[PDB]
């Protein structure tokens, strides 16, 4: 029974719950990895001896948070929990390959942990840039195990993306148009299109250096005509698309929570919503080399790419301005999710403006691979994606379980998260402006100050994680059921009761004839 | 989102026990490890 | 009066305030850690070789 | 007896006057940043480059003899 | 080469770094402009108490909402285009130097005449002579004359690095089989510091860079007297 | 079991008039109140006004807009837990952190400060701009 | 998609079901971005909460 | 009859989990053989994933063409998913093509500045690669004839169309193996040799996948599985085989017509 | 859209003879959906509907939600008193100020 | 239908005994937190 329903799953609700379980697992694995990183960065000198293991733990940090944490919550878990219950679908189109992607992801987790177990270790960062990960500097099974873990994550993500696109363009009742679905539907559609057209690029690159390692070829060895510039192009033509996969369900989640708790019956400018989302989904590919400005590109293509990033800044600015406009003019219930959303608005704004500051080309000549970039992606991930998924979790938890959290505990959690991330990563702004390069274990006297301050903020975030799992236990122990849910007339996921039953949408909905 | 009274209501005691429970339990790993890092360092 | 936030809110305000200022002053000053606060105005450098 | 007060577009007039306030405070803090740091850098570099002599400056850094090229 | 409680950037050594921080100050003016805008509008709409939950009309603001970002993004971008287009003037390369990034250290060669190469390493903390700098001091500094454009040919031999001198204000990726050009100019004699800025192994933190600016006269004095 | 399908009660500024009343079960005195409601209007007094208001609507705007104390409650417990994190810092400095590097004491920072003013590191605004080289003192 | 677009009082929109409860989604404006979701039960004809078109249930057992 | 929607109902299955575990065993065998020269785990990986993919598709054929849950909307979604997989493989191959184009448009300094690098003798594209194009294009036009004979309803002609397209595909595979035995150098020999050997062998992996799909669709058609219009198995076969036709054409024109 | 037939159609909609609790709830919720303080004749038609449909509590709710829609400024309300005073004592309906529902 | 559904019981972990459930969360998330601790101690032994 347990093996047939859970281990042999075929329903999106249970698959999303097990997504949430594995995502919490990988999330605090990453938290502990970041704490080893930051406690090593808390004291001047080397806490962990050699910095090879420091490179291993920053590699594991990047991998398990980017590929193993927020994609499994937002894309997998929240997508599978919401999307059928949001378009009216009973199930999704291809649930067995959905479940196969699910059951293949923890094998990639196991390969990453085994790569950590290997004597050599994955001392390369998020990037697997050759010839650091080549046959001379990383002769071992750790980097190869990371490459196959990326293979498994990529395969699971491609087949999941096929699942999302088929379950959107298929499972909808026929008379509703595409341009009137909820915003999270558009977010999962555009992200999954970006997945489908981006992950083959990563798979090609990692197979490319896989054949460089084990098949004794020379695709990245310039003594035999190789080119590491080719790997950087392939990897980051994956990377910035994968960035926009990594971020757009946050757009969808906060848009839904804002139009829920702000008293609105609709988001402002839903045509503007969908137009901006497909604009960034379309031209998210042709901006791929803004991470690239100091490898030796031509000046003309540098100007082209920085202009393209200024262009992609334009409709995201339209998105944030219209977020302000859709939270305009309504009663604001002071839910904790609104606290998360407002923190997301501020911190996404400042992170995006910092990203533009990076996007200017000569300042990127000076400030490449520096903690200013760290402050970029922590202001837009460590509180952008993190506050987005906290808002999603504390908003849809009665649908996920049947019980509610404690509002005071959740607001205290928001306060702890907020103060920890700001007085962590504003000293990282100062560190990047002062200019120490990344992936360093020890730092001089000028950097010691902000290193200590931001390390203390990292331990504040540890306290935040502990309070989060405490209130999860508190909710599951108090088990307060929900008598009524507001805005169920406009929210489809909330009208099947908390929680929705096993077999939802047996009869498909009666769409208006028009 | 309105909710009915708690099916089971934790007592100051229960809340205390639990909050501390994880706090300590979740951090204890760090405790044993971070505590003897230098020993661990010993190749011995 | 019947809610928890009437008197216990001010109580936890005072208790948390005292607790945080005491612990954070102790951490900032009473350990012996080095903030590496800026040497401008406060140090007297001496000639080296 | 009281005359007719505003019935329509209260939030509307409030929002236009306060978005105008948003522009004026945004330009105000931009001018604050300028008057604080921006032209001090230009004027400091400028006075440094008139009152600067590289030969003399090297001379007092090399009386200390703290150079690999100076002995 | 940084000072404690640093909130801004390094002071310039190069004129390009000078107008680059002028442009950077312009971008900072922009970021607090937008941040104060969004903060005050958020504060306004959290301090309000009026409700308007009707059907909002849409096709009235998108033209301003797309032309104000259009103008602000292009007037940020045209200084960026100008600075990027003047990174690469016709050079007057009075001096040439090649840097060859080795596994866990650097190599510097002057190869215009009387072929000279040397290897630069990390001074250990116990071997640090008193008064010097941890994680920045190098037993063999690299000398360059002031007030001249000198060409920098950067490459690496086994692992990619990044020769980074934020005091001079540049950072060039050292790639195996590929050398890039960086034109260095300085205004002040003296020491200037940098580091690697790519991941390169189990001593990645321990390849720093030191450039001391001397005249051409003391440059040729060192070149003659080192033999 | 079916209240998610049935119309339900709510109290917010967004929804002034709920579709259903707060109290559905109706006692005999409340049927008397309803037939008095269907009776004449001007003969209906203050107290039956207030219980009819309370049995048809749960709470009013005066008891829905009140500025409650959870903001100070949550900020108090939050910065209490920040103090707990400070104690975590106390323990973590006490146990895993060993000695600082010897390039950090007062002696070494004295020599290195003298050296970095000697080489005049970033003397425009960074460090050496706040130093007088004629009087040998801070600005 | 269904037929008989007629949401008057004398005739409502007929909806077939095999159960006692049934969902409807009103696109009650032309080219409307909003969709209005609500449940109905067997009995009196259900109505739309922002436009007022009427929906009725009929059981069909297939 | 409880299911009122015309979509698909799935009885929970172990086979996604076992396929996932078989992929994990496959990659563990790959690292075990690439580092510790052991073949047992790799053979286990091949046996596991091939068997598991066999009964997974055996289950979907059972539940589709005998039970009958494959609604016209369901194969509408199936053709969506097949198109999605096809275009994902387009961009996979196109990443490989653009890697080749980056390698070849700018020849690096160690190659003599000329494409191909000097001292190697790549095979002439004049005769046997034209044979490859001829045999693959003939197979593609034969399977278009097979689709139109599905439309017409002529069973023996469908039989000969399938027999000739499998005969052509297997002839393709065995001959490209023969000039793998008849090529001047190996995949470990240079940037140019490495890229076209990897690309052509990777296309060879896709064409043996396509040929096996043609084998299985033939054995379905012998068992009277496909019908007049619900013939999505052969639609997927036709789309994949036209895909490998056009991908072969692209790598042909690039590798052979470009720099030889 | 304009004011004259706007509040005219509001008055007629609230003063229809086939009035019901459903559409009074509809009209008042869509009224507070707008960024509008409803005018005395709209409130007059609303209390006409509440009079003919017998809901003292709904009338008190209309008064309380215009208490809410008065905004930060408290001169709107008393103006509502001075132009609706004949209707209140005409019907016997009274205000939350007199009946004590302004306090917590 | 044939599978029991409701609040809490649609989770992979049993809910009814909250002390034992707390034990499950402590061991689960504690092992998750202590995993990279076990990696780093494993190379510090191994190096
Ligand atoms: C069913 C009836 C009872 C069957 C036996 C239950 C005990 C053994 C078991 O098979 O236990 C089941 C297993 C399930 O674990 C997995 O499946 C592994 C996934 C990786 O439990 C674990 O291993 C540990 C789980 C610990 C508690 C996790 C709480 C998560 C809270 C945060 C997310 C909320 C999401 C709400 C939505
Ligand atoms: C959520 C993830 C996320 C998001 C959204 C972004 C968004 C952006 N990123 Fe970045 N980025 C990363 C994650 C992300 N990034 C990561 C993880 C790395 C490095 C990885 C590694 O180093 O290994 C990285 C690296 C990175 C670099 C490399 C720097 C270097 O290392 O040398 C650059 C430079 O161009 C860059 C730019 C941008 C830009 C220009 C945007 C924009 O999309 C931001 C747009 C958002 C806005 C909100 C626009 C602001 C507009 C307004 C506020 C409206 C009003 C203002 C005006 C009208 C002016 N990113
Ligand atoms: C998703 C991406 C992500 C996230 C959240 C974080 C979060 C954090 N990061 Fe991370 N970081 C990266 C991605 C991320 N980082 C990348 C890509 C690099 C560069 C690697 C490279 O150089 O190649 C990097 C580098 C990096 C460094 C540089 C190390 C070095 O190069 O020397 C440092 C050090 O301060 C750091 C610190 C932190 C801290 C203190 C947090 C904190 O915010 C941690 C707290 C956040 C959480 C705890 C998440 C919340 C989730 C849960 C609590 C569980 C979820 C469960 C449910 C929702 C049910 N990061
Ligand atoms: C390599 C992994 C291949 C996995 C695969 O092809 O699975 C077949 C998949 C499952 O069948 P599915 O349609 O999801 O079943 C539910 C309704 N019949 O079949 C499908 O989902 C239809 C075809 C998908 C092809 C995916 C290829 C990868
Ligand atoms: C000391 C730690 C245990 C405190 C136990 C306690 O006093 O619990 C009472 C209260 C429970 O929460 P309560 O205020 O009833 O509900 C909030 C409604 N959103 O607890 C709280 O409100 C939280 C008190 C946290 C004190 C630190
Ligand atoms: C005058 C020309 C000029 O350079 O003005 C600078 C600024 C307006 O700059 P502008 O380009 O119009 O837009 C902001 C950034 N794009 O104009 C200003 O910053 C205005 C400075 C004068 C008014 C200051 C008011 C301060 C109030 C406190
Ligand atoms: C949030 C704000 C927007 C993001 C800012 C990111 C960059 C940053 O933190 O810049 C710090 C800025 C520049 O530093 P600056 O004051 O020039 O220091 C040199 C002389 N003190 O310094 C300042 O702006 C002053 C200090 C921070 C104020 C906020
Ligand atoms: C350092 C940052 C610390 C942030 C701490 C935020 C705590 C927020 C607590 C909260 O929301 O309390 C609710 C309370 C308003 O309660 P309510 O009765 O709904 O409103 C009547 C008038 N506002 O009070 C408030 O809503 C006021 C506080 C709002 C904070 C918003 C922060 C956005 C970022
Ligand atoms: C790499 C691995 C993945 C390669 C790509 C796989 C693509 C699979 C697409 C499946 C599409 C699908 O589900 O089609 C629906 C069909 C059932 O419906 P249908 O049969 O059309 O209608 C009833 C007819 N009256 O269902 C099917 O047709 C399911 C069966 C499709 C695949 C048949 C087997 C092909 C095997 C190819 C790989 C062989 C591997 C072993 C040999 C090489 C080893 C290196
Ligand atoms: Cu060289 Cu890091
Ligand atoms: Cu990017
Ligand atoms: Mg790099
Ligand atoms: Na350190
Ligand atoms: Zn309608």
């Amino acid at each position: 029974m347990f093996i047939n329903r859970w281990l042999f799953s075929t329903n999106h609700k249970d698959i999303g719950t097990l997504y949430l379980l594995f995502g919490a697992w990988a999330g605090m694995v990453g938290t502990a990895l970041s704490i080893l990183i930051r406690a090593e960065l808390g004291q001047p000198g080397a806490l962990l001896g050699d910095d090879q293991i420091y490179n291993v733990i920053v590699t594991a940090h990047a991998f398990v948070m980017i590929f193993f944490m927020v994609m499994p919550m937002m894309i997998g878990g929240f997508g599978n929990w919401l999307v059928p219950l949001m378009i009216g679908a009973p199930d999704m189109a291809f649930p067995r390959m959905n479940n196969m992607s699910f059951w293949l992801l923890p094998p990639s987790f196991l390969l990453l942990l085994a790569s950590s177990m290997v004597e050599a270790g994955a001392g390369t960062g998020w990037t697997v840039y050759p010839p650091l990960a080549g046959n001379l500097a990383h002769a071992g099974a750790s980097v190869d195990l990371t490459i196959f873990s990326l293979h498994l994550a990529g395969v699971s993500s491609i087949l999941g993306a096929i699942n999302f696109i088929t379950t959107i363009i298929n499972m909808k009742p026929p008379a509703m148009t595409q341009y009137q679905t909820p915003l999270f539907v558009w977010s999962v559609l555009i992200t999954a299109v970006l997945l489908l057209l981006s992950l083959p690029v990563l798979a090609a690159g990692i197979t490319m250096l896989l054949t460089d390692r084990n098949l004794n070829t020379t695709f990245f060895d310039p003594a035999g005509g190789g080119d590491p510039i080719l790997y950087q192009h392939l990897f980051w033509f994956f990377g910035h698309p994968e960035v926009y996969i990594l971020i757009l369900p946050g757009f969808g989640i906060i848009s839904h929570v804002v139009t829920y708790y702000s008293g609105k019956k609709e988001p402002f400018g839903y045509m503007g919503m969908v137009w901006a989302m497909m604009s960034i989904g379309f031209l998210g590919f042709i901006v791929w080399a803004h991470h690239m400005f100091t490898v030796g590109l031509d000046v003309d293509t540098r100007a082209y790419f920085t202009s393209a990033t200024m262009i992609i800044a334009i409709p995201t600015g339209v998105k944030v301005f219209s977020w302000l406009a859709t939270l305009h003019g309504g009663n604001i219930k002071w839910s904790p999710a609104m606290l998360w959303a407002l923190g997301f608005i501020f911190l996404f704004t400042v992170g995006g403006l910092t990203g533009i500051v990076l996007s200017n080309s000569s300042l990127d000549i000076v400030l490449h691979d520096t903690y200013y970039v760290v402050a970029h992606f922590h202001y837009v991930l460590s509180m952008g994606a993190v506050f987005a998924i906290m808002a999603g979790f504390v908003h849809w938890f009665p649908l996920f379980s049947g019980f509610t959290l404690d509002d005071t505990w959740a607001k205290a959690h928001f306060a702890i998260m907020f103060v920890g991330v700001n007085m962590t990563f504003f000293p990282q702004h100062f560190l990047g402006l002062s200019g120490m390069p990344r992936r360093y274990s020890d730092y001089p006297d000028a950097y010691t100050t902000w290193n200590t301050v931001s390390s203390m903020g990292s331990f504040i975030s540890l306290t935040a994680v502990l309070i989060m799992i405490f209130m999860i236990w508190e909710a599951f122990a108090s088990k307060r059921e929900v008598m009524s849910v507001s805005y169920a007339s406009t929210n489809l996921e909330w009208l099947h009761g908390c929680p929705p039953p096993y077999h939802t949408f047996e009869e498909p909905t009666y769409v208006k004839v028009k | 989102v309105h909710s009915k009274p708690a099916r089971e209501q934790l007592g100051v005691l229960d809340i205390t026990i639990g909050l501390t429970s994880c706090f300590v339990c979740c951090l204890l790993p760090a405790g044993w490890v971070l505590s003897h890092l230098e020993s661990y360092k010993k190749r011995e | 009066a019947p809610s928890f936030h009437d008197k216990y809110g001010n109580a936890i305000l005072a208790g948390g305030a005292i607790f945080c200022v005491s612990t954070w002053t102790y951490t900032a000053t009473q350990i012996g850690i080095e903030w590496n606060m800026s040497p401008v105005g406060r140090v007297t450098p001496k000639e080296w070789r | 007896l009281l005359p007719k007060p505003q019935m329509r577009g209260l939030l509307a007039k409030r929002l236009r006057v306060h978005i105008a306030g948003a522009f004026i405070v945004a330009l105000g803090v931009a001018a604050a940043y300028k008057f604080g740091v921006a032209e001090p850098r230009k004027k400091a570099y400028a006075e440094f480059y008139r009152n600067y002599d590289s030969m003399k400056d090297f001379e007092e850094m090399r009386k200390a003899g703290i150079f690999q090229s100076a002995k | 080469m940084a000072y404690p409680f640093q909130l801004g950037l390094q002071d310039a050594t190069s004129p390009i770094m000078e107008e680059l921080m002028n442009f950077h100050d312009h971008t900072l003016m922009i970021v607090f402009l937008i941040s104060s805008l969004v903060l005050y509008i958020i504060s306004l709409m959290l301090t309000t108490k009026l409700t308007h939950t009707s059907t909002m009309d849409a096709q009235e603001v998108e033209t301003i909402w797309t032309i104000l970002p259009a103008v602000i993004l292009i007037m940020i971008a045209l200084p960026s285009l100008r600075i990027l287009y003047m990174m690469d003037e016709i050079n007057n390369p009075v001096l040439t130097v090649k840097t060859m990034g080795h596994q866990w250290y650097w190599s510097y060669e002057y190869t215009d005449y009387e072929d000279l190469c040397f290897d630069s390493y990390m001074i250990p903390t116990n071997d640090l002579k008193p008064g010097e700098l941890r994680l920045l001091e190098v037993d063999n500094r690299v000398v360059l004359p002031m007030e001249l454009p000198i060409r920098m040919l950067i490459s690496s031999e086994d692992v990619l690095h990044s020769w980074a001198v934020p005091s001079l204000g540049l950072k060039t990726d050292a790639i195996p089989g590929r050398l890039n050009q960086a034109t260095v100019t300085s205004n002040r004699p003296g020491l200037f510091y940098g580091q690697c800025s790519e991941i390169c192994g189990s001593n990645h933190s321990f390849m720093p860079i030191v450039l001391e600016m001397v005249p051409l006269k003391y440059f040729e004095n060192w070149s003659a007297s080192m033999i | 079991s079916e209240d998610y399908a049935f119309p339900t009660y709510a109290d917010r500024r967004d929804y002034p008039l709920p579709d259903v009343a707060h109290v559905t079960m109706l006692s005999a005195s409340q049927k008397a109140l309803k037939e008095k409601e269907k009776a004449d209007w001007s003969s209906l007094s203050r107290d039956e006004k207030v219980q009819l208001y309370r049995i048809q609507f749960n709470e009013s705007f005066a008891e829905m807009n009140r500025g409650t104390n959870e903001w100070k409650t949550v900020v108090g417990m939050a910065m209490f837990f920040i103090g707990f994190t400070a104690l975590v810092l106390i323990w973590e400095k006490s146990y895993v952190y060993g000695p600082i590097p010897h390039t950090f004491d007062r002696d070494w920072v004295a020599m290195q400060t003298k050296r970095m003013l000697d080489m005049k590191a970033n003397p425009i605004q960074g460090f050496s701009a706040k130093w007088d080289y004629d009087k040998n003192e801070w600005k | 998609p269904p037929k008989a677009a007629s949401g008057t009082k004398e005739d409502p929109n007929l909806v077939p079901s095999i159960s006692n409860k049934r969902i409807v989604g009103c696109i009650c404006e032309e080219d409307n971005c909003t969709v209005i979701w609500f449940w109905l039960h067997k009995g009196e004809s259900q109505r739309c909460p922002n436009c007022g078109t009427h929906y009725k249930l009929v059981p069909h057992q297939m | 009859t409880h299911q009122t929607h015309a979509y698909h109902m799935v009885n929970p299955s172990p086979w996604p989990l076992t396929g996932a575990f078989s992929a994990l065993l496959l990659t563990s065998g790959l690292v075990m053989w690439f580092h510790y020269n052991s073949i047992t785990l790799l053979t286990l990986g091949l046996l596991t994933n091939i068997l598991t993919m066999y009964q997974w598709w055996r289950d979907v054929i059972r539940e589709g063409t005998y039970q009958g849950h494959h609604t016209p909307i369901v194969q509408k979604g199936l053709r969506y998913g097949m198109i999605l997989f096809i275009v994902s493989e387009v961009f996979f191959f196109a990443g490989f093509f653009w890697a080749f184009y980056h390698s070849s448009l700018v020849p690096t300094h160690d190659l003599g500045g000329c494409w191909p690098p000097t001292g190697i003798s790549p095979l002439n594209p004049l005769e046997v690669p034209l044979l490859n194009t001829s045999v693959l294009l003939a197979s593609g036009v034969s399977i278009t004839w097979a689709h139109h004979s599905l439309m017409e309803g002529k069973r023996n002609h469908m039989n000969q169309a399938l027999l000739i397209t499998i005969m052509l595909g297997l002839y393709f595979t065995i001959l490209q193996a023969s000039e793998y035995f008849e090529t001047s150098f190996s995949i470990s020999d240079g940037i140019y040799g490495s890229t076209f050997f990897m690309a052509t062998g990777f296309h060879g992996l896709h064409v043996i996948i396509g040929s096996t799909f043609l084998i299985v669709c033939l054995l379905r058609q012998l068992k009277f599985h496909f019908t007049s219009k619900h013939h999505f198995g052969f639609e997927a076969a036709a789309w994949y085989w036209h895909f490998v036709d056009v991908v072969w054409l692209f790598l042909y024109v690039s590798i052979y017509w470009w720099g030889s | 859209e304009t004011d004259e037939e706007f509040d005219a159609r509001w008055v007629t909609y609230f003063n229809k003879p086939d009035i019901d609790a459903w559409e009074l709830r509809k009209g008042m919720n869509t009224l507070v959906g707008y960024d509008l303080v409803p005018e005395p004749k709209i409130i007059d038609a609303a209390l006409r509907a509440c009079r003919r449909l017998n809901d003292f509590a709904s009338a008190v709710r209309i008064l309380e939600v215009v208490k809410d829609k008065a905004g930060p400024h408290k001169e709107i309300y008393p103006y509502v008193i001075q132009e609706l005073r004949p209707t209140l004592n005409e019907l016997g309906i009274s205000t939350p100020e007199e009946l004590g529902l302004d306090k917590v | 239908s044939h599978y029991e559904e409701g609040p809490g019981k649609n989770l992979p972990f049993s809910v009814e005994n909250k002390w034992r459930l707390l034990a499950m969360m402590t061991v689960y998330f504690g092992s998750g937190f202590a995993a990279p601790f076990f990696i780093v101690r494993h190379q510090l032994l191994k190096k």
